[PDB]
């Protein structure tokens, strides 16, 4: 499938109160345009920064995600991800460790 | 998909005595591949599994490690033979496990 | 170095 | 010591609201070093190798090419899309050349293009000719083969894409040669009477790795669930691979993790 | 060490539009294991991946049986063909990968 296949992680290994980066990586997706979005509890995060689109050998297309942030106990990191070939928003939670 | 043919494009038949490289480019790389040979019964022989740090892995009738040898060059998965010999004749063929998946390139006969 | 492409 | 640079392009119709049409990377040995799209309208370093050993001379030439490419590209994707009795719709060309410096010290090089995800056009491994994959292809080589495109690009890759190459890995060695061990994390969670295993490696550079689930000594295959090797924000990479069991059994597991910044492997428990 | 035959060892030829029972006891269980079909030309086809937990990998990822069945029972797993078609024709073999090694049962041959 040309769906965007999605991975959430931190730079470093988390843990509650440590400064991190929160990476969104979505791979594989075909047309190029996609919506990529870090979410605190829902809201998006401030300082998300978007890499380059670049593609494999296979000419499917990827593109990270990623911002800095502190890693809290009691809240919920997540990536909203659209695209043409799914029929609404997905949302892909973050397993902090 | 992936092939595996001689290294050498303009070579039909593998010659005894010889040395012989067979090149496989596998579609995924980060995950390394294994070498089987086909036989003339059609059963299936392990010959050495190729890591993607170019680490191989020889069956534990260890003496393959002795006749041939798993490389890396590039993009490209190697298997060389120091000399053909006669049963050394089958069809080769090169495996990729990326995830519970199996991925077979087309055999290489190599014979007369 | 880059380098231009051909006219299709 | 394998070499690589490779330049890619995407011309898009639809790119997205507030996004380049036009595209271009480039990467030495897989590191992203070089940057033009069409709203910025030049060439950029995107490391500091690369600012701290070019002239501006270099970059405007650059920016030149990249210029010209982007006219050429806009007049390609419209052709691309005439052949196909196309008006209108999300279209995109794709590029993707460059030239390998490998261990034997040989060279390899390609040149391919796609349209909408599929083969169009590439240069053959002999560089000798234009093969098309699709009908629509076929004008456009026969205008090629006629230019002597093939052997301009042939000279390209063979050399002018090399000796650049070289000179690359020469500012770059530091940075490219650099090794950075991953950080790993072995975590488990129990779930409908199953306990999955999970393994993370942070941040390791250079980019293969491999991390396999042990089950009793055994190395296993085709039950561990992988995510590949994915990027870091800074040049680094990451991987993860998850195994189930039963609920319990947790010490049978462990995690090794190969890389070239260790020089023995590093084996990992879960401890709750 | 390993086979992987019909369940119905007096059953000669798999027959059309019908469901195909193929065993298979592998020396090690507690690793899953692999069907996979080779055709007349030789090129080989993944079929499925059978967990020792049960759990199916089928190609292209799926988890869903639209076509094969694979399972788990006591010391062998079995894979059942729901529609044995003309382009189910081919010669299957059991695949255990078991540290980094690929032990393959002698292929059957599933021809009408």
């Amino acid at each position: 499938d040309l769906t965007p296949k999605v991975q959430v992680y931190s730079r470093f290994p988390a843990s509650a109160g440590t400064k991190n980066v929160l990476n969104c990586f979505a791979a594989g997706f075909h047309p190029p345009k996609i919506s990529i979005t870090l979410m605190k509890d829902g809201v998006p995060m401030e300082g998300a920064q978007y890499s380059d689109m670049s593609f494999n050998d296979d000419w499917t297309f990827q593109r990270l995600v990623h911002a800095d942030f502190t890693p809290s106990s009691g809240s919920t990191y997540a990536c909203k991800v659209e695209h043409e070939t799914l029929k609404e928003p997905q949302v892909y939670k973050w397993d902090p460790e | 998909t992936m092939e595996a043919r001689f290294l050498n494009r303009n070579m039909k038949h593998p010659q005894e005595g010889q040395p012989l490289e067979l090149e496989c480019m596998p579609f995924n790389i980060d995950n390394g591949v294994s070498w089987i040979r086909q036989d003339k019964d059609g059963k299936l022989h392990f010959i050495v599994y190729i890591s993607p740090l170019s680490r191989t892995a020889f069956p534990r009738n260890e003496r393959t490690s002795s006749q041939f040898e798993g490389s890396k060059q590039g993009s490209s998965f190697r298997l060389v033979v120091k000399n053909f010999r006669a049963q050394d004749q089958g069809t080769y063929f090169c495996i990729a496990n990326i995830n519970q998946m199996l991925y077979f390139s087309s055999g290489q006969p190599a014979f007369f | 170095i880059d380098w231009f492409d051909g006219k299709e | 010591e394998l070499h690589t640079l490779r330049y890619i392009r995407t011309a898009m119709t639809d790119p997205g609201p507030g996004q380049p049409w036009f595209v271009t990377v480039g990467y030495v040995d897989g590191e992203l070093f070089v940057h033009y799209n069409s709203t910025a309208r030049r060439y950029v370093p995107r490391t500091e190798w690369i600012a701290a050993n070019t002239d501006q001379q270099y970059w405007d030439g650059q920016t030149q090419i990249g210029q010209l490419n982007e006219q050429i590209n806009r007049e390609n994707l419209g052709i691309r899309q005439r052949r196909y009795n196309q008006t209108g719709g999300s279209h995109t060309v794709q590029w993707m050349f460059g030239c390998d410096i490998l261990e034997d010290g040989t060279i390899r090089g390609y040149r391919q293009s796609a349209y909408d995800g599929r083969d169009f056009i590439a240069l053959d491994k002999d560089m000798k000719t234009f093969t098309a994959a699709v009908p629509e292809a076929v004008p456009t080589k026969r205008k090629w083969e006629e230019e002597s495109e093939p052997e301009r690009w042939k000279n390209y890759l063979e050399e002018t894409c090399v000796e650049w190459l070289r000179r690359y890995v020469e500012y770059g060695k530091a940075e490219l040669g650099r090794r950075e061990r991953p950080e790993v994390r072995v975590w488990g969670k129990e779930a409908d009477g199953i306990l999955t295993l999970s393994c993370r490696a942070h941040g390791f550079y250079p980019r293969p790795i491999v991390v396999s689930w042990l089950k009793d000594g055994a190395v296993r295959g085709q039950d561990a669930h992988s995510g590949g090797i994915v990027p870091n924000g800074d040049g680094t990479y990451h991987t993860w691979v998850t195994i189930e069991a039963q609920p319990g059994d947790g010490d049978k597991y462990q995690c090794r993790v190969e890389h070239a910044s260790l020089p023995q492997p590093g084996l990992y428990s879960w401890k709750l």
